[PDB]
């Protein structure tokens, strides 16, 4: 299919950035997670980034190591989050959905089948989190055989081969990393990107998200006036979940209410 | 690009985030430099000599194979200081650190051996080290805990997760993913993404460079096999580099088998796991059924780690090397017979390789056999888990 | 009638029951045999290298001297197969049975270390060995309690007298006086009846011996001075034997100070004792005003003889050695120096010898010195005590 | 004064050996143990020998360290030993009293004046336990300018230079030891000691009392029989004290009978 593309081009005609929410699926259990993702659509995401739970997210700060660790405690696995994507895709035909993966889960029961099955399930891409573009050969070619936007991580540290790479092998979108380190709300990116914007658009490559420490509209003000397609917001959507676990409807108004003012913020 | 293959065939990679491939090339460079660099090594030369200890012994203990044709010598790995071979590369990476101008140590450990060789060598060199530790490991080690600390390392405990060696491994590399330009991390096994198991084996190669030296000094011919534990592959590959391209000489690594290969309670990858990606590489891995890391078992603390080095699973699938596992009882009978019958206390680790060798010599007490069994760390800290195994079988 | 001279100017002699003088007079036509036997020089040369690990480093320790005009190295005695320089007079004393057909050992010990060492030799050597532990000490010492009984040897609590050390002794002595003829009894310092004073320092000599090759090698002269701990002697006379003729090298005991001199509850005998008779020498003692034997007092269990060597209380009344004391906060003190500032965790007792040399380097910063301190043991043994310290004075 | 002369001269002339009983002094209390030492003179011993509590009593079995343990319990000190002394000989004008000692306790304040307090006291002989022939000189001395005996072992592993030694610097006794090992009831000597006696005689050596494990009428029988002097008992005595420690009633009724049976057989 051709989610993202079709995205982009309708938020280039209404001058908007995308709004991208990420949450670990099951957290904190299974229907809560459905209502959850539900709820950031209804309220405005563009598209989703969706964790599968994995017992050693080694790029993840502690509020989403603690979503993980939720998702575990109600026996949520990657099976019963293939069940869930194919019903996020039965429910909503255009939004684009990227998995946020790491490899072994990839790799555990074949590559090509792991694709194989984003593809029945209707995903749009994925992100292999410990995956270097220099390791990317076997997932990027699978993604592709089966109509799968392999997402590249573009570093502040990038230097011009690696630009022109993820420019080449990558589609749906580039990932923007604001900062080193890992995902977290508590830590704000300080580096200026405009320049690894224009370098990825001189190349021709996939449109770009900005993402880590992204928790303020500010931010996603900012990522798109430096040029950028648009924002992903993790770290501060899931401190909602784990902030009101004792009232669900108390979180998805705060869901909703952070997911508007976040996706207000991205026009132009 | 690397200026090395990052693979063993087929095991190995650099399977971490992105962000981390500059802090890896550097490493990688700058290794092959330090290894280009006289100076380089004769200061580690130093450090090893006169700080650790080397060369250590090579001790034939002919009391436990009276009546048989194996001769067994120990390679004395405990008798280095801090009492276990971690020392040896620490020095090293220690070294590379200063090369690279980083000040500060990150470093992962399960049963605490590691983290003490790290603040040993951190408080030696002048650098200020931070040592991961699994929230549960940290709870049953207070001795090797107490022991980083007064040596002035922070240790800190990992509560994600099950709280154990992979945890203080992801929180080691989540860690450096955001400080990098300033600290270094130094992985403690031979395992982890390129160039460390690279660089381990050479850090550690000594041993078995030692180990030949004295045996054709001793014995006027090379063993005829050299046996060692496998929790990641450090001490083992260390024995076994320089013997590589020796092909009469057999390599034999033994992982934990626990409470038996049978009942999934093992600490046994190489032979009895599933290839996967973890831990920045390709290799056999403990895992559950749909790709989740599980803990390695043993009653030895310091076969924890729940993969294993590249090289080794590479020179197994060749065929260069043969690996075996040992069980619980089965080690827990070589340390006692090696106390009473040698008077050295080995490490449970380690007491894994010689249980092997007792096997080789009982199975076949008729053949005649040059064994070294690497006896990578001393058995003091074990003590008291034996007691108490002692105690609730009525032993004592 | 003797071969040698039982005393040391007017300290020593052979204060036993006259059953024992037969014991004493085979010992020692037996040492001097042994001492002109190449054989017996060799197998003690092979054992000493092979089994226990000499030569010892010598460590330059640069951090803890930084910004004065002291240097300092230690002698590595803790990186001895054992962990302390027990092992080396062991190991001959364990051949010396041999040669006189002694199939049985009996031993002494207070800490445990000499136990711990006496139990390994007889392992390797195939002797049976027993050892008498006040009841005391044994309570207080359940890890080298076990440790002597993995190793095979049979540990017998005293509840005599005070159940110290004094009355292990006791108890060694009087089952010696009723089993020579088979056992051999394996004391644990240069103390006791001749010929044990001459034979303990000729069997721990090769420390100074090493440390003259090693500083010449390092430095090109002969130390300002060496400095080592004094319980019973042993460590002390094995770093001093070989300079006592090099008249420029300052010979430095150092006894422990406990709550301080003036308290009372020290183990400095030495300088702070009087002269008595006891333990077959004529020596200063730790005693009451009538006579009765006192305990040494120290944070070290391995300070605890309430005696000292003859050989010392003669170099010091000559003034070829001097004898000084150390509290047990001073040396808690160094200990924490050294974990901190060179990643070595010293013994206790030799933490006395390394504060007494960091008070030297101290007092007197811009003072050109170079000292070597003997460290006669490692500190893992000591960690809980000083855990248990540093908690009660709310440092952790 | 020539106690121990007079003594073996009388016994000479009844065909009699000697019995001589050892306690610690001031087992188990001062009171006691003057009542205890009173019932063995009067139940027929010939001689005492009489332990000065000692901190280390490394030629004593269990029985008589546990006796210097009870002496130190009831506060005994060596000056309150040299008062009971003071007393004992008050009370008993010719028998011979001879100490065991330990080597420390006579050196503490000085030798001289250890040997000087015995001749004021009417103490007869000193054994110092562990001061072997060869370092026996400034204690002998002592002993000889201050008119007491110096006592010395014969050990059954004696040669003929020891024999002559101790012959020639011996006074009041010889004490003949009954085996290797220390003292105890437990341990019987099994070597015959006749030729010791003979050569010691040829010697011209003060007569030999043989000690160690000597628990038994036939034993005293023995040493008389084999041509010795005379018969010591140590532990035999010390476990009727500690038998009874708890009735000083049955304690002095068992001593008196133990000692009456064992002076009765040094009858020839
Ligand atoms: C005394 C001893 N022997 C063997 C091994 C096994 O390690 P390799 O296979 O030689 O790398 C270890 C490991 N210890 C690690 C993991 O817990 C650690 O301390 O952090 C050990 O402590
Ligand atoms: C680690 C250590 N350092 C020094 C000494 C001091 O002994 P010297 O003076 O060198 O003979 C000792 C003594 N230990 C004896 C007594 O308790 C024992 O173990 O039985 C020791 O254990
Ligand atoms: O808002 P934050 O700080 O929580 O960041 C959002 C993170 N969610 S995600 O799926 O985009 C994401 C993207 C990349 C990650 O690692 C990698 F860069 F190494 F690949 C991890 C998570
Ligand atoms: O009857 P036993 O077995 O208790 O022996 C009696 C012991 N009492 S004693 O004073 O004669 C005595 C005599 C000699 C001793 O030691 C020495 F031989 F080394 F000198 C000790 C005690
Ligand atoms: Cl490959
Ligand atoms: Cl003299
Ligand atoms: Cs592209
Ligand atoms: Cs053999
Ligand atoms: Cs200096
Ligand atoms: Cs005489
Ligand atoms: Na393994
Ligand atoms: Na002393």
């Amino acid at each position: 299919m051709e989610r993202y593309e079709n995205l982009f081009a309708q938020l280039n005609d209404r001058r908007e950035g995308a709004f991208v929410p990420f949450v670990t699926l099951g957290d904190p259990g299974i229907e809560q997670s459905l209502k959850i993702i539900d709820t950031l659509i209804d309220a405005g995401a563009d598209a989703l980034e969706l964790g599968v739970p994995f017992s050693d997210p080694l790029a993840d700060g502690p509020t989403i190591q603690n979503a993980n660790l939720r998702a575990f405690a109600a026996g949520v696995t990657p099976a019963q989050c293939f069940e869930m994507l194919a019903l996020i895709r039965e429910k909503h035909p255009t939004i684009p959905i990227g998995l946020l993966m790491y490899a072994n889960l990839v790799f555990n029961n074949g590559i090509d089948a792991f694709y194989a099955r984003c593809e029945q399930v209707g995903v749009d891409s994925v992100l292999v989190a410990d995956v270097p573009v220099e390791e990317s050969a076997p997932f990027r070619q699978a993604a592709l055989r089966h109509n799968i936007a392999p997402i590249f991580i573009c570093p502040p540290n990038a230097d011009d081969d690696l630009l022109r790479q993820v420019a080449s092998y990558g589609r749906g979108y580039t990932y923007l990393l604001s900062r080193s380190g890992v995902t977290g709300a508590e830590n704000r990116g300080a580096l200026p990107l405009h320049h690894l914007i224009e370098k990825l658009k001189e190349y021709h490559a996939a449109p770009a998200l900005q993402g880590f420490g992204i928790s303020s509209p500010e931010q996603v003000s900012a990522a798109v006036r430096a040029g950028a397609a648009g924002a992903i917001s993790g770290s501060a959507i899931v401190k909602i979940i784990e902030k009101n676990l004792a009232s669900p409807k108390q979180m998805l108004a705060e869901l909703r209410s952070f997911v508007s003012a976040m996706k207000a913020a991205s026009r132009a | 690009t690397t200026l090395l293959n990052p693979y063993f065939g087929e095991f190995g990679g650099m399977y971490v985030p992105q962000i981390l491939m500059p802090a890896l090339n550097q490493l990688e460079e700058a290794f092959v430099s330090a290894q280009k660099d006289p100076e380089f090594q004769a200061q580690f030369a130093d450090l090893l000599k006169n700080y650790a200890g080397r060369p250590t012994a090579l001790t034939k203990c002919q009391n436990i194979t009276a009546g048989t044709r194996t001769t067994l010598y120990l390679k004395r790995e405990d008798l280095l200081h801090g009492g276990a071979h971690k020392t040896n590369q620490v020095l090293g990476q220690a070294l590379l650190a200063k090369r690279m101008g980083k000040s500060e140590i990150i470093a992962e450990t399960g049963a605490g051996q590691h983290g003490v060789a790290s603040a040993l060598a951190s408080a030696l060199l002048g650098l200020k080290c931070r040592i991961y530790m699994g929230a549960k490991d940290v709870e049953r080690q207070s001795p090797n805990v107490f022991r980083m600390r007064l040596m002035g390392a922070e240790v800190i405990p990992v509560h994600s997760g099950s709280a154990t060696l992979k945890d203080a491994c992801n929180e080691a590399l989540r860690d450096w993913s955001g400080s990098y330009e300033t600290a270094h991390y130094m992985l403690g096994t031979a395992a982890g993404p390129h160039p460390y198991p690279t660089i381990v084996r050479e850090f550690q190669r000594m041993i078995g460079e030692e180990t030949k030296a004295q045996i054709l000094d001793k014995e006027g011919r090379l063993p005829d096999a050299v046996i060692a534990c496998v929790g990641g592959g450090s001490n083992a590959i260390g024995m076994f580099a320089d013997f590589i391209n020796d092909t009469s000489v057999g390599l034999i690594g033994v992982e934990p088998g626990g409470h038996g290969i049978e009942t999934g309670e093992h600490g046994a990858p190489l032979k009895h796991g599933r290839v996967g990606i973890y831990f920045g590489m390709k290799a056999p891995m403990m895992q559950t059924a749909d790709g989740q890391i599980e803990e390695s078992y043993s009653i030895s603390a310091g076969l924890d780690f729940p993969s294993v080095g590249p090289q080794h699973a590479y020179l197994n699938s060749i065929g260069r090397a043969d690996y075996v596992s040992i069980t619980d009882d089965e080690a827990l009978e070589a340390f006692k017979t090696l106390c009473r019958h040698e008077g050295i206390i080995p490490a449970l680790e380690s007491s894994h390789a010689l249980a092997h060798a007792l096997k080789m010599m009982r199975e076949q007490p008729e053949k005649e056999q040059l064994l070294v069994v690497n006896l990578a760390g001393r058995g003091d800290k074990d003590i008291f888990t034996v007691h108490d195994i002692l105690k609730a079988r009525g032993e004592i």
